[PDB]
């Protein structure tokens, strides 16, 4: 998804930004596919998750702590369904 | 200063939820949804100072043996005062035998189990969580 | 520009008042003046002193706003009818008040500002506001 | 460089076209976008090019509305000129929607915002054909 179209359809910093992470998504081993939905998914949560709030800081700087099953560098397809049932578990069930 | 230190969970407050779930369960409460939210909201409201919230468990102890009373359908203080003078010339023994029949044992050990059952496991769960959960769905079902 | 959008702030409570009342029919909902407002506080303003002065003069277009959707009488006619109610015993007027003044909406409106505050943290409640906004709308067109 | 601030432009004319305030010439204004995206390599071009396009695009503007010619309002308005101002206030109040104003803004608002995310331009130029192949068509 260096696709000719991201090129037609983003904005240069914006599509540099989008670039950059796919390809270290890549480096990492992830599929093309699971690449570009991780991306995706990243948008999505910019757009709806207020990431630059101090508690989204906290939670992104422990996030190895917090969701060590879960490789930010190497997303996979069903990685959100694993972040809200980790997430759930620790709003539960998690006091130690 | 995010606000965020200031979130406290409802703490003793889910006892009093969960009991009274539990007597609305029985049919002994007339549950009124909306009033409970606010005070459970009035209660989740974050405080920076520990002084407000020291008033806050001052005010809200009141409130809740309020909003609790009327919740049940124990006659108002004012059918007490004007009958209680009728209630004074009851004689101890009677008024012993009315508490006894009054007081269902089951009933008071079984706050007690759901009192142990609630230290328990607020050990291991967030037990806030779910007090506002139901708290939530049993208003959406009154709109429904 | 990036750096010089601000959410809708505390309007988003505002919105979020107006859309619950919507739903219970107290209100008159006029979906692209309120989209306008909206688009007003979102315009992007460089400078600090811009954004103190948007929220100065959005305060009293916010309240006319609502208010003019609202059921309620316009000013002109409180006035004119004003001197009627400056004869009314302070019983009265009491009682009015409490007749009037719905206790549970309070509640709710309560309710949800605490809800606004806990959920502001965790999610961007300006794209819903929006989003919600859009869609309004768009049911009134089609 | 894109079509800058002359999206916004023709974004406004699609939204008249769909009110049905305006009668849209197609043809005419692809040729106008065609010459706004003719890429120049000199910045003092691109200035002059926003220049003539200005009054072009407004020219082109007008063409496309219901509005009388330039020259309907010269040999009528030495008619408007006995109006009093309350009531050229009046007529201007009449004349004005402020719904579609209000429109016009927010959609500023929203190109702005959106001008920050994609490429506006990939967008007007699919329309313009569209609305050009249906008017063939």
């Amino acid at each position: 998804m260096g696709s000719i179209l991201t090129r037609w359809l983003l904005i240069p910093p914006v599509n540099a930004r989008l670039i950059g992470r796919y390809r270290d998504y890549r480096r990492h081993g992830a599929s093309a596919f699971s690449a570009t939905l991780g991306c995706f998914w990243m948008i999505l949560a910019w757009i709806f998750i207020p990431l630059e709030h101090p508690r989204w800081q906290r939670i992104r700087a422990e996030h190895k702590n917090l969701y060590p099953h879960i490789n930010a560098s190497r997303p996979r397809p069903l990685d959100p369904v694993r972040y809200l049932i980790q997430t759930c578990w620790l709003l539960i069930g998690a006091s130690r | 200063s995010s606000l965020w230190q200031y979130w406290r969970g409802l703490s003793g407050w889910n006892f009093y939820f969960l009991v009274k779930f539990g007597l609305l369960w029985a049919g002994y409460l007339n549950f009124h949804p909306l009033l409970n939210l606010v005070f459970a909201a009035f209660l989740l409201m974050p405080l920076p100072r520990y002084s407000l919230h020291r008033l806050r468990h001052w005010i809200a102890l009141p409130i809740g043996f309020a909003l609790f009373w009327h919740d049940t359908w124990l006659p108002g203080p004012e059918s007490i005062m004007s009958q209680g003078s009728q209630v004074a010339g009851f004689s101890t023994d009677y008024l012993i035998d009315l508490v006894t029949r009054f007081i269902n044992w089951q009933m008071i050990g079984a706050i007690f189990v759901l009192l142990v059952a609630w230290l328990f496991l607020s050990q291991w769960i967030r037990i806030t969580v779910f007090v506002v959960a139901i708290l939530l769905w049993l208003n959406v079902l009154t709109l429904a």
